[PDB]
């Protein structure tokens, strides 16, 4: 008498509904109480192209206004081919390489988060350190981490330094859990971080294809690389990343 | 007035539409009668007889004979056609026929368009194309097309061309400008008139016939009464009449139809009853009343049987169903049970039985059947359709199309059900009224049938229904009350309804109106208040009110009750122009968001009002789940919403699925369909708001709508001739498209991995439309910055892919890419598929600098085919903010008496006191010194009083000085010529001079004159020659007024001319003083630098300081068509004039010509409105009527009359003096003036209002903003120093110009060189004069010019990235190079040793004449020594100097039959070229043709240069010794000029003699000048039947006649000296004092005879020697040349003018 059939509900559906929805954090972001200088409008464009539950991350490039070295202005957020989870985002060992960054200095890197945590990540300490080792332009006096979590109705910044014992620390661990052996608060100290009207940052965009790879994970891989290009980026759920959902009714 | 009551629009709705049934009762012909049978009731009407017969048929022999031809092959008009032929031929009345389907209406339908044909026949050609077009209107798409076809052959003997109108906006409007007859449906011809503002080509239609115009009582009908009240009130507010022919069935209310047409129904009206049919027609109408689901199925299926096996064998049997799926599956059930036993021929039906296959078709064809409908191939039912007409068919069962797109009669039609599903409807609804007729008028074919048999089965509740309509009793009612609100709109937006007066008098021209008179309780109205309002004036106000108040809440129009006022808005015009109802427009308006998703735009999509029908049926839940669960757009909404449905379909459309569900594909036809033009309107609305994320999303579903793919799939599905499926080959391999153009084809054929077509891959990868962008960056300001784009095409065209042109968007986004700072409209023709465009456009740019804009662009129909710029700003160079401006100090106003000098007071104490305050700050330094002096102030600040201060001083120093007055437009130098003629000529005993162009004129001019005012042309051509002529340099005062003007596009000419003048003051060492007079400029002192001005010599004021205080105000207006922006400013316009000047003179410029007229209008009727009439009048209509005697413009009297004028360069030249005068005599209190003659108006006011800020370019086919220097000087009106206390002037614009106009008309102007655009023509004449001599004069000579100073202040505008001095030397010494390489190139120049540069033969003639280098260089090509006066004229219409004739559309038809009448046919006619016009308008100039007034102002621009390049050319040959083709040229020039050919008779140039005179001439013994000057004295007055006034005209020509005795005589010529010198002297007397210049009444400017002497060898074509010569009295002029070596040759002299026809002397002399 029964005869119930499944129906698939499949969830990126949901959360690109979500998604769309974005745009009304932009109005509603807070800030926790060297320096750096975040401009709104490539935040609140970042804010848009991202998504709820997966990360993604950006460069931070910038320089110090003229006569004062103590402050870093973000000039530039580079979105390079990535994906992620809800723990972390996996980007390429190939840091950013362009002209127009060549005059500027790289000051970290910005990624969301679903929940606002009083800490750091561990995997968050991890991913800058494994990068500082790779890179030596990448000071650690001067490159920061800004978590943007998504908090109810809204968007609350925070920006991480990381400590030298934080640097040995994130550089040695393999345990890619959220409670890895030698994990201690004392790997990370708080920086100063202001939002801006007065000046304006820009984009740069992967050169021959997106930065979203969520849909498509299989061809990204960390030796990839990539150009780079003077343009803005795509939303998270724009139909050019993620193919297959509008060419797979050439089988329907 | 007043509206009293608001009514329910939906209340009063027949909702049935054209199943409506008015009758409530059906009387049948005598002999029909009723059966019964189980399940199904059966009515039989039988077929009717012919009446008596009572006047006899036309032979076609009959009809006038330039119609005959439409009816080639025709023996006789039939019944119909005999009795309409003379109201349709001899007639120009209304017509409205009714008859039976096919009793000859189509014919009656030619026939009118014969006698509108016959309306632009001469014996000429034959037709004239041009003059009109006729608009014939059929219900069916099917229709049209074989209308097309059906009418084009019968009309092709005519040479006139009859198209369909395809779907298109702007490809459609190419073919209307080649067709003559266009065939279009009632809605298509709606949406095109709903716009209009095109400068429309519907002006022409002279002829609409309306066929099968009882459409009105369907849904479709109140288009039909859209279309009608337009019409028919157009020919209202124009006069010119348009025909109208209505063609129907036999239906009651017909007399109500021919109301509503306008038919005389005593004159016009013709109706036919159902005995008139082809053949009769037999009735059976079968009622089925079975209720049950499919017991009735069956029972129609058993009925279908029994009625076929009537007919087996005897009669064919067409079947009609209403589906293409029903046609095969009908088709077969009848064959099916029809095995049982069959009645028959039958291999002619099995040998094309499968030499075409097809599924089902000898499946369905054994018992000869067959099918019809629209899936099927073109010729496989082709002649399928003609297995029929040859009788070989024996069951057809088809859908509609067959009955409306083919003419395939069968003896018996069975029209299956009457049902079918209507998505509109949602529901499944009975077949419309048209279709039913249409097809039961198949039955019965013309020759073989006595009858034809019609079976209707339908349900038995429809059959009186059915009844009615096939026998003469369905009535035909309006079905608009429910669309009245759109078509309200439509009127609003038009501009034709402004206000509910207009509405209601639009109303009554509706076939509504007509209906609720006669017949008012079927309209909800009513007897006894009918009797009460027996107008119907209160129930249409109130019908109007309701519609309005309607239109205003969805926010298409704002309407106010008080007034009744309508005003449009820019969504109001957008629903109208895409036709979409306005309760959609009102959902898109507030659910249309810039931050939206892909998710929502398809959610609005989907609650458009035309899908308010629509629902989710439980048996249509299956796909809609299984679909909507993995679609690649997410819908948040659940499936039981009709939203969600709705959105799957699109999607589903787009990815090709097809569905299972019947209702639910054809559900998809419908969304589908709409989504075209509905999400072009979100993209319009959206695109318009700057929205640059929703713009980029609309636009691509639009395409993707239109292509049906998503953009993840390869852009190369696209190539439509494309059967390859060789791209999900690509696809499946995921790489960048844009990879492909890289490589070559075999690596293609590796990729892919499929090596045959490489490629063919490689081929359509390149024709792909792409194009590739440059940019270059040009700072205005720190604010504002010009773009230059280059767009460069990199893709190969081909007309099977590209058509004619491919349209893009030029999209200009801001940093975040969200704001559309800019954009347009780009289309890229076929003709320049390999040429570079430029774009230039204006952007605004802030101080902190952005990082970067966006420039994208964007094809508009292919998809992923977009190339975007990143125009970054890190090298930007901003020019210095500009310095502050001198300070306008306290000074008392200086009093005329601080002249000290009574004379010179006499110029100024009569009308003001005082001068002041910027005149009183520079009168020390003007007057008391000889410095240099900059005066930079608003424009209206008395600047030019300044110049005439340092005139006055200048006539104190020397008694007998030059000064010269340099002002930029012509209008500007003819009012001061007057103004200053009267000061220091009457009142001061000096010479005053206005230059021409003649130059030998303008020389005496410059030695008389103490004061020669000039533009910068006329005075470049004279101080070229100034080493040769002392007058040039000796000149103490050089004035250079509105110096301002070296930025706009004519400021070469006067940037060289002020710097030649400050380069000779240099050369000679006596200075000349330099007085620039200027709009505030922002950078004052680079101007002033250039002209040597010390800085405490220049005075900078800024806007501020104007000394009458100007109140700006600009008004933004959002409306982006301008044609209804426009409209939007009509009213605001007389607002403003109450708000800002109620009493004191306005004026009003607008756009355009045809504007002035209009608006002057608009502004009465408001007045009246106002009721505020003649508010504007300031004398009574009494001291009008001497004023009012000349009404060559008849509507310009009725304006004065009210208050108003206008001013155009149309009027007469005392027509604007009148206005004028009337005006600043304060009799007329507004004057609307067009945008030209903004620079010679010779009032002022106390308010100007600026009408829009565009106009329309008929040339590049597109609107131009108005130059910044004229909107300054509109501006400068708004001064009346002696009555005003202010002045105001309100700027109504295009809000995305408002930010512009603030920055540039508060602040003072920047102004740019651009002569590095201009270099070739000036340094040719440098190189001439030997000014230049050699690469390093070159450089020398730029830094002279303003050019080089605004290099290092602004670098990047020139092209510059450093002020280094290295830098721009580099720069300098490039822009040298290029200029001298091209000027060598030519053939102007020799360069030596990479250095020297010297001029050439042809430079000499250049720089001598005026004349473009390139216009000598292709003189010198086509110049030859055989080509005579006919190509001549060929080469000189080539001229550069001519390219920039205007043409328009609208002559592109006069100069088509012109070439017809001129005597030199011409080589490969193109008609839209300005040098075939001018080639055109020459040779009608020649004949004495008189054109147009616009032509004829064409025609006196082009002939002020023609003497400048006949001449030019006579110069060319002569130097290469060509004898016979100069004198050719010699008399051309004496030909322009007293208008003539050289085959007429030299009489031709006295004043009278016209076309009789000659021949009383001819026939006497006279026939020349000389003969006329003297017959005896009065034996001449009685050989010309003249006034005694006109023979005094005669003999003044006689008396300027030269009159020169030619001496001749050579040196020594006792010598032979085998090569050396032979001097020959000539001597010229002439009898009188030639007082005055030559006489040519029919050139525009005055001349003065020029002469050459020519020596040549007749026998050779060999010119030996050549001089000119100006003569009167004295002259004796030297020719020598070098003797050759045989001691016998002769040569014959040439005296030969340049002006008079026939006094070239020529005498023969053998000096040895």
């Amino acid at each position: 008498s029964m005869t119930q059939t499944f129906s698939s509900k499949t969830e990126w559906r949901v959360r690109a509904i979500s998604a769309a929805n974005l745009h009304l954090r932009t109005n509603h972001i807070y800030v926790s109480s060297y320096t750096y200088i975040l401009p709104k409008n490539v935040l609140k464009k970042f804010i848009c192209i991202s998504d709820l539950r997966a990360q993604i991350a950006g460069y931070l490039y910038g320089v110090s206004p003229p006569d004062n070295p103590q402050v870093k202005e973000i000039r530039c957020i580079v979105m390079v081919p990535q994906w992620g989870t809800h723990q972390t985002v996996h980007l390429p060992g190939q840091l950013p390489q362009h002209e127009y960054l060549k005059e500027m200095e790289p000051l970290g890197w910005i990624h969301t988060q679903p929940n606002e945590s009083p800490q750091l990540s561990p995997q968050d300490v991890t991913t800058h350190a494994k990068i500082m080792a790779d890179n030596p332009s990448w000071d650690g006096e001067k490159t920061i981490i800004i978590t943007c979590s998504f908090t109810p109705g809204s968007c609350t910044l925070t920006a991480y330094k990381l400590t030298p014992s934080g640097y040995e620390w994130g550089r040695q661990n393999t345990d890619k859990g959220n409670n890895p052996k030698g994990y201690l608060p004392s790997h990370y100290e708080r920086v100063q971080m202001l939002l801006s009207d007065r000046f304006l940052g820009f984009f740069m965009v992967p050169a021959q294809s997106s930065w979203n790879y969520n849909f498509m994970g299989v061809r990204h891989d960390p030796n990839m690389k990539y150009e780079l290009q003077l343009a803005n980026p795509k939303e998270f759920y724009h139909e050019v990343h993620r193919p297959s959902h509008f060419l797979n009714f050439a089988l329907l | 007035l007043a509206p009293r009551q608001v009514l329910d629009l939906e209340d009063l709705v027949f909702t049935q539409g054209s199943h409506f049934m008015a009758n409530k009762r059906c009387q049948l012909p005598d002999g029909s009668f009723r059966r019964q049978r189980k399940g199904y009731e059966e009515v039989h009407v039988p077929a009717l007889k012919p009446k008596p017969f009572g006047e006899q048929l036309l032979p076609v022999e009959k009809l006038p004979k330039y119609a005959q031809a439409g009816f080639e092959g025709f023996k006789t008009l039939n019944r119909i056609q005999s009795k309409l032929y003379r109201a349709a031929l001899e007639t120009d009345e209304n017509l409205l026929l009714c008859a039976p389907t096919g009793a000859g209406k189509t014919n009656v339908a030619l026939m009118c368009m014969l006698r509108e044909i016959g309306k632009h026949i001469n014996m000429d050609g034959t037709i004239n194309v041009c003059d009109f077009k006729i608009i014939y209107i059929a219900p069916m798409r099917s229709l049209v097309q074989e209308m097309v076809g059906s009418f084009g052959k019968r009309l092709a003997t005519y040479g006139i061309t009859v198209a369909e109108l395809t779907g298109d906006h702007q490809l459609c409007k190419e073919e209307i400008s080649a067709t003559q007859i266009i065939v279009c449906t009632p809605e298509k011809w709606d949406i095109i008139t709903r716009k209009g503002g095109e400068r429309t080509y519907t002006q022409l239609v002279r002829l609409i016939i309306l066929d099968e115009i009882h459409l009105l009582h369907d849904d479709r009908g109140p288009v039909l009464e859209a279309l009608v009240a337009r019409a028919i009130r157009n020919i209202e507010m124009t006069q010119e009449d348009v025909r109208l022919i209505g063609l129907s069935a036999t239906l009651p209310n017909y007399e109500d139809v021919a109301t509503f047409l306008r038919v005389d129904p005593a004159k016009g009206l013709f109706y036919f009853d159902n005995s008139f049919r082809p053949v009769p027609l037999e009735q059976t109408y079968v009622g089925i009343t079975e209720k049950k689901a499919i017991k009735r199925f069956q029972i129609m299926n058993e009925i279908v049987y029994e009625k076929i096996m009537e007919h087996a064998g005897k009669n064919q049997v067409l079947v009609f169903v209403h589906s293409r799926k029903e046609t095969g599956k009908t088709a077969r059930a009848i064959r099916d049970m029809c095995l049982e036993k069959d009645t028959l021929s039958t291999e002619v039906l099995r040998t094309e039985a499968e030499q075409c296959k097809n599924l089902e078709l000898k499946d369905l064809l054994p018992y000869g059947f067959a099918i019809h409908h629209a899936g099927m191939t073109r010729v496989d039912r082709t002649l399928v359709e003609d297995l029929f007409a040859d009788k070989h068919i024996q069951v057809l069962v088809s859908t509609a199309t067959l009955a409306w797109g083919v003419n395939l009669p069968a003896h018996t039609v069975i029209i299956k059900g009457t049902q079918v599903y209507s998505p509109e409807k949602g529901r499944w609804t009975e077949l419309g009224a048209l279709d039913i007729l249409q097809m039961l008028g198949r039955a019965g074919r013309p020759q073989y049938d006595t009858k034809g048999e019609g079976i209707l089965i339908t349900s038995h509740g429809e059959l009186q229904y059915y009844l009615s309509l096939l026998n003469q009793q369905l009535p035909i009612e309006s079905q608009m009350v429910s669309k009245l609100p759109d078509m309200l709109n439509a009127e609003i937006v038009l501009g034709n309804v402004q206000n509910a007066k207009d509405a209601v008098n639009w109303l009554g021209y509706a076939y509504l109106y007509i209906r609720m008179l006669r017949s008012p309780t079927l309209y909800g109205i009513s007897h006894d208040d009918l009797k009460g309002d027996p107008l119907l004036d209160q129930r249409r106000l109130d019908l109007v009110h309701t519609a309005a108040l309607m239109l205003d809440k969805n926010n298409l129009v704002k309407y106010d009750k008080k007034t009744g006022n309508f005003q449009v808005t820019e969504l109001g015009r957008i629903a109208s122009h895409y036709y979409i109802t306005n309760d959609t427009v009102q959902t898109y308006n507030q659910l249309l968001k810039p931050t939206l998703s892909e998710i929502e735009l398809f959610r609005v999509f989907s609650l458009s009002s035309e899908f308010k029908n629509i629902t989710v049926r439980e048996e249509e839940k299956l796909e809609l789940q299984k679909l909507l669960e993995r679609v690649p757009i997410p819908v948040k909404e659940s499936i039981e919403e009709p939203s969600a449905k709705i959105n799957v379909l699109l999607q589903a459309f787009i990815s090709q699925l097809k569905l299972e569900g019947f209702a639910l594909m054809a559900d998809m036809v419908y969304v589908t369909q709409s989504a075209g033009r509905l999400m072009r309107a979100i993209f319009e609305i959206v695109l318009n708001r700057g929205w640059a994320q929703l713009t980029d999303k609309t636009l691509n579903l639009c395409k993707m709508i239109d292509k049906r793919m998503w953009q993840s799939m390869c852009p190369l599905r696209q190539f439509r001739k494309l059967p390859e499926e060789v791209v999900k080959k690509i696809e499946k391999k995921n790489f960048p498209f844009e990879r492909l153009y890289d490589l070559n084809h075999n690596e293609i054929g590796e990729l892919i991995r499929m090596p045959k077509m490489g490629k063919t891959i490689h081929k359509y990868v390149h024709l792909f439309p792409k194009l590739e962008l440059s940019v270059h960056l040009q700072p205005i300001t720190r604010s504002t910055l010009k773009v230059e784009l280059t767009i460069t095409p990199d893709f190969q065209w081909d007309e099977k892919v590209h058509g004619s042109s491919e349209a893009f968007w030029i999209l200009v986004e801001d940093v975040d890419s969200e704001v559309i700072l800019h954009h347009e409209y780009f289309l890229l023709k076929a003709k320049y598929a390999q040429d570079e465009h430029l774009i230039t456009f204006f952007v605004p740019v802030f101080e902190p600098l952005p990082p970067q804009y966006f420039i994208r662009v964007v094809s508009d129909r292919w998809l992923s085919c977009e190339t975007q710029l990143p125009v970054s700003f890190r090298h930007l160079i901003l020019p210095e903010k500009y310095p502050p401006p001198t300070e306008l100090l306290d000074l008392q106003p200086l009093p005329v008496s601080a002249l000290r000098n009574s004379a010179f007071e006499s110029l100024y104490q009569d009308k003001f006191p005082f001068f002041n305050p910027i005149q009183t700050q520079v009168f020390n330094t003007v007057y008391n010194s000889d410095d240099n002096v900059f005066v930079g102030a608003p424009t209206g600040s008395g600047k030019t009083i300044c110049a005439e201060f340092a005139i006055l001083r200048m006539l104190l120093q020397s008694s007998e000085g030059r000064c010269v007055y340099i002002t930029p437009m012509e209008a500007l130098a003819e009012q001061v010529y007057m103004d200053w003629y009267e000061k220091f000529q009457d009142r001061l005993n000096k010479k005053v001079v206005l230059l021409t162009g003649e130059t030998s004129t303008d020389l005496k001019l410059l030695g008389k004159g103490n004061i020669i005012i000039s533009t910068p042309e006329k005075w470049d051509i004279l101080s070229r020659r100034w080493k040769q002529r002392k007058n040039v340099q000796n000149i103490n005062l050089f004035v250079v007024d509105e110096v301002h003007l070296i930025g706009g596009e004519n400021g070469p000419v006067l940037e060289v001319i002020c710097s030649r003048m400050r380069y000779i003051s240099s050369q000679i060492e006596r200075p000349i003083r330099i007085v620039a007079l200027s709009s505030s400029l922002s950078n004052a002192k680079d101007v002033a630098h250039w002209l040597g001005c010390s800085a405490t010599s220049t005075f900078n004021f800024h806007p501020n300081v104007r000394p009458v205080p100007l109140e700006l105000h600009i008004q933004g207006f959002n409306i982006s068509h301008t044609q209804t922006r426009l409209l939007s400013m009509a009213k605001p316009v007389y607002h403003a004039i109450t708000k800002h000047s109620p009493k004191k003179p306005v004026i009003v410029f607008v756009p355009s010509r045809k504007q002035t007229r209009l608006t002057a209008i608009d502004i009465l009727t408001t007045c009246a409105a106002d009721i505020q009439r003649q508010r504007f009048l300031h004398c009574t209509e009494k001291d009008l009527i001497p004023y009012l005697e000349k009404l060559s413009d008849s509507t310009l009297k009725e304006t004065l009359l009210n208050g108003v004028g206008y001013l155009h360069e149309g009027l007469s030249p005392m027509e604007r003096r009148l206005v004028e005068q009337l005006f600043s005599s304060g009799a007329i209190q507004v004057v609307v003036a067009s945008r030209s003659l903004c620079w010679g108006m010779n009032v002022a006011a106390h308010l100007v209002i600026i009408m829009d800020t565009q106009y329309y370019n008929g040339k590049i086919h597109a609107y131009v903003d108005y130059p910044i220097y004229d909107v300054l000087q509109m501006v400068g009106h708004a001064n009346r120093p002696l009555q005003d206390d202010e002045g105001r002037c309100v700027i109504m614009c295009q809000g995305s110009k408002k930010d512009f106009f603030k920055k540039f008309l508060y602040e003072p102007l920047p102004v740019e060189s651009h002569l590095d655009h201009c270099m070739h023509d000036h340094f040719n004449a440098e190189i001439v004069t030997k000014t230049i001599e050699n690469k390093q004069d070159a450089v020398d000579y730029l830094t002279w010019t303003f050019l080089y100073r605004r290099m290092t202040q602004n670098p990047n505008y020139y092209n510059l990235q450093g002020i280094s001095h290295r830098h721009l030397s580099d720069h300098l010494s490039e822009l040298v190079e290029q200029t001298l390489s091209d000027l060598e190139q030519s053939k102007c120049i020799s360069i030596e040793d990479e250095m020297d540069v010297a001029p050439l033969n042809l430079g000499m003639i250049a720089a001598y004449y005026y004349i473009n280098y390139t216009t000598i260089e292709l003189f010198s090509m086509s110049l030859n020594a055989k080509t005579k006066v006919r190509g001549l004229i060929e080469i000189i219409s080539n001229a550069a100097e001519y390219e920039n004739i205007p043409i328009r559309h609208h002559e592109d038809c006069l100069l088509r039959q012109l070439a017809q009448k001129v005597p030199h046919k011409l080589n490969n006619p193109k008609f839209n070229d300005p040098h075939v016009k001018t080639n055109l308008l020459l040779q009608a100039h020649l004949s004495r043709m008189q054109l147009s007034a616009e032509l004829q102002s064409d025609t006196e621009e082009i002939l002020s240069k023609a003497i400048r390049l006949i001449q030019a050319c006579v110069d060319v040959l002569s130097s290469n010794g060509w004898l016979s083709p100069a004198l050719a040229a010699m008399e051309l020039a004496q030909m322009v000029t007293q208008a003539m050919w050289s085959k007429d008779s030299y009489l031709k140039q006295l004043p009278h003699f016209t076309s009789e005179h000659i021949k009383r001439c001819t026939d006497k013994g006279v026939e020349s000048v000389f003969d006329i000057m003297e017959m005896e004295d009065e034996e001449r007055n009685a050989l010309l039947q003249l006034t005694d006034s006109q023979i005094a005209d005669v003999a003044r020509f006689c008396n300027r006649y030269p009159n020169i005795e030619l001496s001749y005589e050579v040196v020594d010529k006792d010598s032979i000296r085998s090569g050396g010198p032979v001097v020959v002297l000539v001597q010229l007397e002439r009898e009188e004092e030639v007082t005055g210049p030559v006489i040519a009444p029919l050139f525009p400017q005055k001349r003065e005879e020029g002469w050459w002497v020519v020596i040549g060898d007749a026998k050779s074509n060999s010119l030996i020697s050549i001089k000119r010569l100006t003569l009167q009295q004295k002259a004796k002029v030297k020719l020598d040349f070098v003797a050759p070596a045989t001691g016998a040759h002769n040569y014959t002299l040439y005296f030969m003018s340049d002006a008079y026809m026939g006094c070239d002397q020529e005498y023969k002399f053998s000096v040895d």
